[PDB]
RNA sequence: UUGACCUCAAAUCAGGUAGGAGUACCCGCUGAACUUAAGCAUAUCAAUAAGCGGAGGAAAAGAAACCAACCGGGAUUGCCUUAGUAACGGCGAGUGAAGCGGCAAAAGCUCAAAUUUGAAAUCUGGUACCUUCGGUGCCCGAGUUGUAAUUUGGAGAGGG
RNA sequence: GAUGGGGAAGCUCCGUUUCAAAGGCCUGAUUUUAUGCAGGCCACCAUCGAAAGGGAAUCCGGUUAAGAUUCCGGAACCUGG
């Protein structure tokens, strides 16, 4: 018979039960594959007269990398395609559109031994 | 249609109807036609004997 | 200039790769009416207007 | 050389995935050799081969989805027959053949009879 | 049916009973929004003879329009022209306010089609209309061949082209010698009588 | 204490729809002035340009609250013609239809207002199954403030 | 400069907290279990807006044909877990 006591002078929206999605059909019905593969992060080795001086002397393995890749996706792509640990990942956007990647390897892993192993020197 | 043919015995009228123009002429029809009419509270207890929701007359 | 956004720098790459002459094998093709590059842009005369 | 499309439909999802990894090592070794020699036309006949493997895999995945939505309503939108927007927001052939029950009695009793003038 | 009794009761608008319901409803509808959903028709006799069926899809909206003339939107009453068109305040808006009431509920509910409308109540500041709308994508309307014509795409936004009961009235589409200026369309009968037709073999 | 109704909300709840583009043609709103009147203000340009809203392959109109005054005609649209006439206009400049007749084309109709009352007979959705641009069965709901059948003025209904 | 709203035939205008039911953080409960619920609290009420305002934290030496407090060598700091 008695009503509910209200200690506050403001009526607000009551918390209701919000249901989760139980859809009748998938939105696109196909799980799309990896848009940026491990073979799509790295795309071209850079062989200039200055990039080869960083391989032999500075222990810097220079790659050309796509525009949709950060420093995270370059480090896990060298460790997967080569099994070579990476200390730092250094990126710059080239003035002609693409992105240059300076990857310095560890002291235990030499950069000249991986250069002639894959084919560019 | 049953009041005009003198076929009604007991007519119930619900006061809960918000479109009141549906129900103002029902005591007027039962007065001239000699039909005894009753006014009951709530159209909700009229839908319990008929298994509906709105059962304004019976 | 020298402290810019990516969208302004993005059009500089297209503007740099178009500042070049015709390839040497173009003029030798069958039925070509192209004699020179008429869209050569110079930074001194015609500014790109971003 | 290049791969052929009819010889890729007889392989499983594991075998087409294992073929696709080996084809990306083909670009990873020949883009290294692209800067050594001035002309390499061998890279063109393998980037169309990866476009053929990615078509057969995308064909086998969509046909696997079409066999479990077969025979029931509410199929996904890209699997639906599109054919335009304007006819999808239109009356179907069953709903346009819906004649009312009053006109149905008139069509049975008095249809459009045939007649001719000969004699 | 009892709707014949509602037909004669509605005609006595200045009666003692319809002056009480006029004042309660003009206050209730003014405290609500301009365009809001009406979950039940308040005049079940008028809507039914306009095409209301109590099923899923027929939706009643209640709409409010301002009252009065159309002031010209020129800045500070400046015309910059001939003194014939110099007037500002006394322009009187060649469409009906019943048709403007149908148009404002069309932009808010673009997935429904305006069938008809009717007056319910008014005061010195507003006019109140209950506008009936039909949902075409509902399956009871796609079936039930009494109302399958509204799904045809030539009936998109009938309130904006003048195809309703107040649209054909404001356009003035009737039969008669008085309706010679517009009988099948004013801008169509204007071009049939000023087109200089030059034939092939010219008379 | 518990079960309903009415009204109003909340949702990355179940699945459906518009919004933009084009815009020659078409349906409305809104709307000028230069020019003409040998000036100019009514008029004219013009119920036009521009602006704005909304459709289709056509749109729109459409089966009379019609035209007629006759021995009457008989939805609408298009053309020939009526006619550059009736009429409008500082009757100043200018503006200006419609009925009939000939022809192209011709196709008509249905909703409420009635008691199914000896039986909401009607419909959406969910689910299972299948000859699945759909049907049957089942379970909730919409609905008696009225969903099918019957008739809608040319008729027609209730009885014999 | 959206939204709730209020104008406007309309393109859109006003307002931005105003006649709005406008929201999210700590912890406990579980040992079929995943995150529903008991609280105790809190009503703040979009978002954009100054590479010279406010604003966490790096230095020195060496190095390139052209790069730096960004690379190298050495030595520090800050934030988050
Ligand atoms: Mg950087
Ligand atoms: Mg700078
Ligand atoms: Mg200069
Ligand atoms: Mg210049
Ligand atoms: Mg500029
Ligand atoms: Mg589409
Ligand atoms: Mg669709
Ligand atoms: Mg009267
Ligand atoms: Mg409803
Ligand atoms: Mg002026
Ligand atoms: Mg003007
Ligand atoms: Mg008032
Ligand atoms: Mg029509
Ligand atoms: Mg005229
Ligand atoms: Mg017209
Ligand atoms: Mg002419
Ligand atoms: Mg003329
Ligand atoms: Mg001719
Ligand atoms: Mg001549
Ligand atoms: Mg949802
Ligand atoms: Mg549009
Ligand atoms: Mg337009
Ligand atoms: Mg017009
Ligand atoms: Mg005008
Ligand atoms: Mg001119
Ligand atoms: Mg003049
Ligand atoms: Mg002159
Ligand atoms: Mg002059
Ligand atoms: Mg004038
Ligand atoms: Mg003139
Ligand atoms: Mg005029
Ligand atoms: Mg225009
Ligand atoms: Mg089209
Ligand atoms: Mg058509
Ligand atoms: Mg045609
Ligand atoms: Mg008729
Ligand atoms: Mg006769
Ligand atoms: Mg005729
Ligand atoms: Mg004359
Ligand atoms: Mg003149
Ligand atoms: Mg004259
Ligand atoms: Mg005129
Ligand atoms: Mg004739
Ligand atoms: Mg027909
Ligand atoms: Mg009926
Ligand atoms: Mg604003
Ligand atoms: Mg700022
Ligand atoms: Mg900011
Ligand atoms: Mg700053
Ligand atoms: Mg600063
Ligand atoms: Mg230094
Ligand atoms: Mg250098
Ligand atoms: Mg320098
Ligand atoms: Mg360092
Ligand atoms: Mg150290
Ligand atoms: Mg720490």
């Amino acid at each position: 018979k008695a009503l509910k006591v209200r200690t506050s002078a403001t009526f607000r929206l009551p918390k209701t039960l919000k249901l989760a999605r139980a859809p009748k059909y998938a939105s696109k019905a196909v799980p799309h594959y990896n848009r940026l593969d491990s073979y799509k992060v790295i795309e071209q080795p850079i062989t200039s007269e200055t990039a080869m001086k960083k391989v032999e002397d500075g222990n810097i393995l220079v790659f050309q990398v796509s525009m949709k890749a950060n420093k995270y996706q370059i480090k896990k792509a060298v460790k997967e395609l080569y099994e070579v640990d990476v200390l730092k990942v250094n990126t710059l956007v080239r003035p002609n559109g693409t992105k240059k990647a300076y990857v310095r390897l560890t002291a235990d892993y030499d950069a000249l031994d991986i250069a002639n192993r894959i084919g560019y020197i | 249609a049953l009041i005009e043919n003198k076929k009604a015995k007991l007519v119930l009228i619900a006061n809960d109807v918000d479109p009141i123009e549906l129900v103002v002429f029902l005591p007027a029809l039962c007065k001239k036609m000699g039909v005894p009419y009753a006014i009951v509270k709530g159209k909700a207890r009229l839908g319990t004997l008929v298994n509906q929701k709105t059962s304004a007359v019976a | 200039a020298a402290q810019k956004s990516f969208r302004i720098k993005q059009k500089m790459a297209k503007a740099k790769k178009q500042n070049r002459p015709l390839p040497q094998w173009i003029r030798l093709r069958t039925n070509n009416t192209i004699r020179y590059n008429a869209k050569r842009r110079n930074w001194r005369r015609t500014k790109m207007n971003i | 050389a290049g791969v052929k499309a009819y010889e890729l439909r007889t392989k499983s999802k594991e075998q087409l995935a294992s073929q696709l990894v080996d084809l990306k090592k083909e670009l990873a070794e020949l883009k290294v050799q692209k800067l050594s020699r001035p002309s390499l036309p061998k890279i063109k006949t393998v980037r169309k081969s990866i476009a053929c493997v990615l078509t057969v895999i995308n064909e086998q995945q969509r046909e696997a989805v079409r066999q479990l939505y077969k025979g029931k309503k509410y199929q996904p939108k890209d699997l639906r027959a599109k054919k335009t927007r304007a006819l999808r927001r239109a009356l179907t052939k069953f709903e346009a053949s819906q004649v009312t029950e009053k006109q149905r009695k008139k069509q049975i009793a008095f249809p459009q009879r045939k007649y001719a003038i000969k004699a | 049916g009892a709707y014949k009794y509602l037909e004669e009761l509605q005609r006595k608008k200045q009666s003692d009973v319809l002056r009480f319901l006029q004042r309660v409803r003009v206050w209730e509808y003014r405290q609500k929004n301009v365009i809001h959903r009406a979950a039940r028709p308040t005049r079940p006799d008028k809507a039914r003879r306009l095409g209301y069926k109590a099923k899923q899809g027929f939706v009643i909206y209640r709409v409010r329009v301002r009252r009065g003339n159309r002031k010209r939107p020129v800045p500070k009453g400046a015309t910059y022209g001939k003194p014939t068109n110099q007037g500002v305040n006394e322009l009187k808006y060649q469409r009906s306010l019943r048709a403007t009431a149908e148009e404002r509920v069309g932009r808010r509910a673009a997935n429904l089609r305006v069938l008809n409308s009717y007056w319910v109540n008014q005061d010195s500041t507003y006019k109140y209309f209950e506008v009936i709308l039909v949902d075409p994508q509902h399956k009871a309307i796609r079936r039930d061949a009494r109302y399958n014509w509204i799904c045809d795409p030539v009936h998109k936004h009938r309130e904006a082209r003048g195809l309703t009961a107040t649209g054909k009235k404001s356009r003035g589409i009737n039969k008669g010698h008085k309706f010679n200026n517009t009988k099948a369309g004013r801008r169509k009968t204007w071009k049939r009588q000023n087109t200089l037709s030059l034939w092939r073999y010219r008379k």
